């Protein structure tokens, strides 16, 4: 990706390579190495991005929350190989998505699940209902329990969330 | 200090019974009432040597204040008053710092006549300061630590 002084990277082919990479990289959730690659990857500039645009851009939208902007309609121009990243990333982001969903909102009839669980179908929404145990009538009740484990910022007699209060205390007066 | 003394005259001294009787000790110099004093421990035997026959186990009995230590250093207040200490040692403090703010400039010299204009020596804030933090100290991690203690072992 770079190498020496300079070894010209710059392959016709390297345009390529780099988005199966970085697609890999989104659909096993390493987001980390998906940043921790890019730094190192001047030399990508050259290359132009029509390729590397569905990769940096979906990654984007994921980012702000966006739910209708982490298309897979861009990333199937080459298309050889390119078709298998679309079909998991789609999974992988859905799934995180739900999540998201369980903690966000009350109630899920059947016909706006499509677009905030980021899943395929309605069906879909209560199929994982079951799994998850959402459902609740013809409709989930995800959120109130999600909602309600949330606060921890509350403190119960004797600290122990900086420690336990006896150990704590008695090293006050060891730093003296 | 006590020391034991045998009393002579002069008389005795010239003859040469006085020095006999100053042998075998170890000296150490007092003077609580001046030379004449001096003169006459001098002449005597010069501050006596003494030692104390004791074994371990009669010291121990003399060590402890009582037996009542046990529950006493266990034992709290009422948690308003804790609260209170700390709340009026801090007011105290507060006062102070004002003087230490002058004071850092120096404070590191000889002489208090000095230092009383120079680094506001006239009521020391270093001292104010030091003694307010090391009572206020002690007294808050013991009394939080005992009640903190007792809870677990009882409930």
């Amino acid at each position: 990706y770079f190498d020496y002084k300079e070894q010209l990277p710059e392959s016709a082919y390297m345009h390529q390579l780099l988005g199966l990479n970085l697609l890999f990289l989104l659909s096993q959730n390493r987001v980390a190495e998906f940043h921790t690659e890019l730094e190192r990857l001047p030399a990508k500039d050259i290359q132009t991005n029509v390729y590397i645009k569905h990769p940096v851009s979906l990654e984007q939208y994921l980012m702000e929350g966006s739910y209708n902007k982490v298309f897979l309609a861009k990333g199937n121009i080459p298309a050889e190989s390119y078709t298998f990243f679309i079909d998991i990333l789609l999974d992988t982001i859905r799934d995180e998505i739900a999540g998201c969903i369980e903690k966000a909102y009350e109630k899920i009839l059947f016909a706006e699940a499509t677009r905030i669980l980021f899943f395929s179908t309605p069906k879909k929404m209560t199929d994982y209902a079951k799994k998850r145990g959402w459902l609740l009538g013809p409709n989930n009740y995800y959120s109130f329990a999600s909602q309600q484990q949330k606060p921890e910022d509350s403190t119960i007699p004797s600290t122990e969330l900086a420690r336990q209060v006896i150990e704590y205390a008695r090293q006050l007066e060891m730093i003296v | 200090v006590i020391d034991a003394f045998r009393l002579i005259n002069a008389n005795m001294m010239v003859l040469g019974h006085e020095p006999r009787q100053t042998t075998s000790n170890l000296g150490h110099l007092n003077k609580p009432s001046i030379q004449a004093l001096i003169h006459g421990l001098n002449r005597h035997y010069y501050s006596i040597t003494i030692n104390y026959r004791k074994n371990e186990l009669e010291q121990k009995m003399l060590l402890n204040l009582h037996k009542k230590s046990w529950m006493e250093g266990l034992t709290l207040q009422d948690y308003s008053e804790h609260c209170k200490h700390n709340e009026s040692v801090v007011k105290e403090m507060l006062e102070l710092a004002k003087n230490y703010n002058k004071a850092v400039e120096e404070e590191d010299k000889m002489t208090p006549e000095q230092l009383a204009i120079k680094n506001v020596g006239k009521q020391d804030p270093k001292r104010h300061l030091e003694e307010h933090v090391d009572v206020l100290m002690t007294s808050n991690i013991v009394q939080c630590l005992a009640a903190m203690l007792d809870t677990v072992v009882f409930k």
